[PDB]
RNA sequence: GCGGUGCGCCGCGACCGGCUCCGGGACGGCUGGGAAGGCCCGGCGGGGAAGGUGGCCCGGGGGCCCCGGGUGUUACAGCCCG
RNA sequence: UUGGUAAGCAGAACUGGCGCUGCGGGAUGAACCGAACGCCGGGUUAAGGCGCCCGAUGCCGACGCUCAUCAGACCCCAGAAA
RNA sequence: GCGCCGGAGCCUCGGUUGGCCUCGGAUAGCCGGUCCCCCGCCGGGGUCCGGUGCGGAGAGCCCUUCGUCCCGGGAAACGGGGCGGCCGGAAAGGGGGCCGCCCUCUCGCCCGUCACGCACCGCACGUUCGUGGGGAACCUGGCGCUAAACCAUUCGUAGACGAC
């Protein structure tokens, strides 16, 4: 899956044709988190075809819009429950993340696994996304953010730009 | 041997970027590699990483869970500008810029004080070199 | 248009590049000071790269296909001519340009520059091992590292002293400041606007 | 390009030169005049192409010129002689020329100085 | 006097993987390595300077043995400086790296 | 992951008085002197409080790979301390 | 003097139209009839925690000031929900 | 899909190709991908790259993975198991 | 009839438009001064003081030519130009330092006052290291010199011929 830039929330709603038979289809809501709102009502009828019986041609579409977070200031320790295919086998993870927006910590998710694990997000899907208080986090690169009491320096300082000068006389020292 | 730890609660000098030339304080750390104002050149708070800064060994006690009032307060309070016209590098990035924007005008004008400096050095030196070789021979 | 480059701490093809794009541009390169050359990998990769180097031979006569050169200039002009097109009448130009040898001699008496994009703090992690070309050319052959050395200590003896000289001038130049300080006054406030002493 | 400031002579064969410039002509060429002690220039029509300003822009409100002069009077009709109305009109407007030269201190130098690269010295980086 | 032009160096021309185009010509000047840098040199003139055997006539002196190439510089090329040019005759593989003069005289200030 | 901090005090006494310069300390006390280089494993020494009473040890972002290598040269440095202060003394015998 | 055709050689300048590339500015709709943002601890007004904040205790580094661990929900600071 | 245990083997159903067709990339190449051809000038692209050999990542690119005492460099296409 | 150091001239050739003349190494640590205290024939060892996005910043230093008259102000007279000794000088020897003098004036450079130059009037190779490299003769001061190789003659310790 293309994986273009950050990502977007879509809250996504859709049915059915109004038969003769039943007066409405039940109607349903997904937050689709997608770079636009062509792939998002795209999951969104991959995920209704895959639980409900409906189709694309015999449906409709109801509403597909943006709502942005209401605390963007405070931080949140999402857990992501990951559903993924492995090259072998299918196999299941949970992994944890420490970001302000949902958007960018679900970007940060298809980096990290495809760093970690090679992931093809063609067929990963995401079943649930929750916020996690601090005494409940399980990993201990997340729990070491939480010092308020904390005074460490830097250990190097690399630099860039060196194809601009392209000469120096003395050795420049990387200790700031 | 470190002397400027990374506090939170600092003030640091944005090197280059969006705000390039302006100074903001560590408010959190989230992730490893991005940190997260500046009250007095409006800087709105965004997130930055720390390739972008350059620290200062300034640093007060506040909570970081307040707002940018309190920050504006502190900031107020402890009056970083007048510690940062009296730090030397300061004083310093204002005459390279002087040293960029010189008028050629004013440049052929300190050509010929530095032509004049530098016959005074070679009167003055000399007179010293002579009075080395009279100290030596 | 005479630039020498210093090679202590240099890598092999991150200077090599940048040197052969520099020279074709047009631009005399004097290479000098080649002993402090070192290659990420361990002992056993970097030695048996110069063993496979030797395996590759030629079977019929040795004397008229590749020569192994035990200098370290040779090897560098190796990899300098396998990198640039030498068949070419640029290349040969090239071969005229580039000048290259080991140790200091006659010019040493001159600065030098730095190239920083092939510096091994910049490029290689602290962490990595690595393996000296002076010793696997002393293991290989090379008899000229005790004379080298002996002559490499004789000009940090002459620059130790001169330097000091050159540090007793320092003091003269700053006490002549503050002797004469009454009339370049009106001449120190007038740079100082613009910026030169600060 | 305004009347006042100081120019680098190109096309001449007084090439390199800071001249100040006095005024639009009707006919379209920049006439441009420099101190006939200190510059050693005459009368001389330029192109605003072929003219590089410097930003140093000297009051130039009480100046006057004359009628007599056109696009005209400055032909190259064939053998060069020097007329009489010439010089008289070059000393007219050094005569204006003069007194703001002259309070503007450190001017001359400046005037009588070519301008010359030298190493490290690429214009586009700095400014003038 | 002095020196009255920049340190300009003919790169090399347009060229694919294998074929290539003279028509096209790639300088570089020394001390500009952007984009955004060499916009000043839009429009500035440049000239091939060389000599040869015989004695041609100069407009304003006595004949000499040197000859020019004139052009100008369209726009830039690459991203870490480059800069590309036309002549009025296609110089020849003999002209392969070597000093040119930068005529600054088409001045857009 | 990098562990931001892992230190290691070590306590050393009135007697073993150490001068640290870069990554070279030297060690002296009631017999014997004896100097090791510091320089390959690029850590942090900090020599803190009056009169020189503890020696601190410091490895900055470092894995788990590399976080092992920081308590070994800690016994190295004690074995040495105990080699100036007391000594070593190995008996051994012969088999026929 | 008016109109028209052309130069013995080498170049430059100007305006007009067409085809492209780039830069500096200014104006207006929509969103949840935008989330959020700074100003008057905004007053009244009920409750809760920890990356534990004033303060208390324990132990050691400096001749009266700081560190690590517990007590705590505002306290010589924050803070989320009505 | 048949015959063989498997082949650069033989024989069959659908589309496109050399033969009758060169150019751009894949180092060299009957079939791979893109795209098909009068002669020039200007602007701009697919397939493909932007350490050098030749034009570009010389982006102040990010995330993390790997130390190997036989790493790694691409569909055909030139090497592998438990 | 040939050559070492200082004219009227003549063919051929290529890049050029100022030099940067210098300790060392650390990179999770250094640079620069006093070095009161010791080892050393005058240098290090610590102790101290300022800087660390490095001003003892190669993103830096110096030279700068339009020229010439006169009167001044600091500026400077101990200085600029050259001849004779004393040292340094070889990984592939610099045309470097100092002192006396045969010789010269207070002119050079930084600011005020005035005058002059073919002012060539709108179109370009100007600007340079140049006593630049190579080949031929024509001139004139000081100073030295009158050589060898090959074919061939004898040799076998050589040997198809050369070759030794």
């Amino acid at each position: 899956m293309k994986a273009s830039g950050t990502l977007r929330e879509y809250k996504v709603v859709g049915r059915c044709l109004p038969t003769p038979k039943c007066r409405t289809p039940p109607l349903y809501r997904m937050r689709i988190f997608a770079p636009n709102h062509v792939v998002a009502k795209s999951r969104f009828w991959y995920f209704v075809s895959q639980l409900k019986k409906m189709k694309k041609s015999s449906g409709e579409i109801v509403y597909c819009g943006q709502v942005f977070e209401k605390s963007p200031l405070r931080v949140k320790n999402f857990g992501i429950w990951l559903r993924y295919d492995s090259r072998s086998g299918t196999h299941n993870m949970y992994r944890e993340y420490r970001d302000l927006t949902t958007a960018g910590a679900v970007t940060q998710c298809y980096r990290d696994m495809g760093a970690r694990h090679r992931a093809r997000a063609h067929s990963i899907q995401i079943m649930k996304v929750e916020e996690i208080a601090a005494s409940k986090c399980r990993r201990p690169a997340v729990k070491q953010f939480h010092d308020s009491k904390i005074k460490f320096p830097l250990p190097h300082r690399v630099l860039r730009r060196q194809h601009k000068p392209r000469f120096t006389t003395k050795r420049p020292n990387t200790f700031f | 041997v470190f002397r400027r730890f990374v506090e939170v609660g600092r003030v640091a000098y944005v090197s280059f970027g969006p705000h390039a030339g302006k100074l903001v304080a560590i408010v959190d750390v989230i992730d490893q590699n991005r940190a997260l104002d500046g009250p007095c050149t409006r800087v709105r708070r965004q997130a930055m990483p720390f390739k972008c800064m350059q620290l200062t060994d300034f640093i007060l006690k506040f909570p970081h869970s307040a707002r940018q009032k309190y920050v504006r307060k502190a900031w107020e309070k402890a009056d970083i500008n007048t510690k940062w016209a009296a730090t030397r590098w300061a004083k310093k990035i204002e005459a390279r810029e002087r040293k960029a924007k010189m008028t050629d005008f004013d440049r052929y004008k300190v050509m010929k004080a530095k032509k004049m400096r530098n016959r005074i050095i070679k009167n003055e030196v000399k007179k010293l070199q002579r009075a080395a070789l009279l100290k030596a021979s | 248009q005479v630039l020498v480059l210093d090679g202590r701490g240099h890598l092999l093809g991150r200077l090599a590049a940048i040197v052969a794009k520099q020279v074709l541009l047009g631009r005399k390169v004097v290479v000098v000071r080649c002993e402090g050359i070192n290659i990420s990998g361990n002992f056993y990769r970097n030695k048996l790269k110069y063993l496979a180097f030797l395996r590759k031979r030629m079977n019929t006569n040795p004397s008229r296909g590749p020569y192994h050169f035990r200098a370290p200039s040779r090897i560098f002009w190796r990899t300098v001519r396998g990198m640039l097109p030498h068949k070419t009448k640029r290349g040969q130009a090239a071969l005229d340009r580039l000048k290259v040898f080991d140790g200091i001699p006659p010019y040493d008496k001159k600065k030098r520059m730095v190239v920083p994009a092939a510096l091994k703090v910049v490029r290689l992690k602290p962490t990595r091992k690595f393996a000296y070309l002076g010793r696997l050319a002393h293991e290989v052959g090379w008899k000229y590292q005790a004379v080298t050395a002996t002559l490499e200590e004789k000009r940090k003896e002459k620059a130790k002293i001169h330097y000091r000289k050159k540090k007793q001038l320092m003091r003269l130049r700053k006490q002549a400041e503050k002797n004469v300080e009454k009339k370049i006054s009106k001449f120190t406030d007038v740079l100082k606007t613009h910026g030169l002493l600060v | 390009i305004t009347p006042g400031t100081i120019l680098i002579i190109l096309t001449g064969r007084h090439r390199g030169k800071r001249v100040v410039f006095l005024k639009q002509l009707s006919s379209g060429l920049l006439l441009v005049t420099g101190p006939l002690s200190l510059n050693r220039v005459p009368l001389r029509r330029t192109h605003q192409k072929f003219v590089i300003a410097t930003s140093t822009k000297i009051d130039i409100s009480g100046v006057k010129i004359p009628k007599h002069l056109t696009d005209a009077y400055f032909k190259k009709k064939k053998k060069y002689e020097i007329t009489e109305q010439r010089k008289v009109d070059q000393k007219a407007v050094d005569s204006q020329i003069l007194p703001k030269i002259k309070a503007v201190p450190q001017l001359q130098g400046y005037l009588r100085s070519v301008f010359a690269l030298t190493n490290g010295v690429y214009p586009h980086k700095l400014v003038f | 006097s002095g020196r009255l032009w920049c340190k300009a160096i003919f790169a090399g021309y347009k060229r694919g993987l294998r074929n290539q185009r003279e028509h096209t010509a790639l300088l570089k000047i020394e001390g500009v390595y952007a984009r955004d840098e060499t916009e000043f040199y839009l429009g500035k003139r440049c000239a091939y300077v060389y000599k040869a055997k015989n004695n041609t006539v100069t407009p304003g002196g006595k004949p000499n043995k040197t000859r020019v190439i004139w052009g100008k510089v369209t726009r830039a090329h690459g991203n870490s400086g480059m800069v590309r040019a036309k002549f009025r005759s296609n110089l020849p593989a003999k002209a392969i790296g070597h000093r040119i003069r930068v005529m600054l005289y088409p001045s857009r200030i | 992951m990098k562990t931001i901090l892992s230190n290691q005090t070590v306590d050393i006494p009135e007697n073993v008085d150490i001068s640290l310069k870069g990554r070279t300390v030297i060690v002296k006390g009631p017999r014997g002197t004896l100097r090791r280089d510091f320089n390959h494993i690029n850590v942090e020494l900090s020599l803190l409080g009056k009169k020189k009473k503890r020696l601190r040890v410091d490895k900055w972002w470092g894995n788990r790979k590399e976080l092992a290598t920081v308590r070994t040269i800690c016994s190295h440095v004690q074995n040495m301390i105990k080699g100036v202060t007391l000594g070593f003394r190995y008996k051994m015998r012969s088999v026929y």
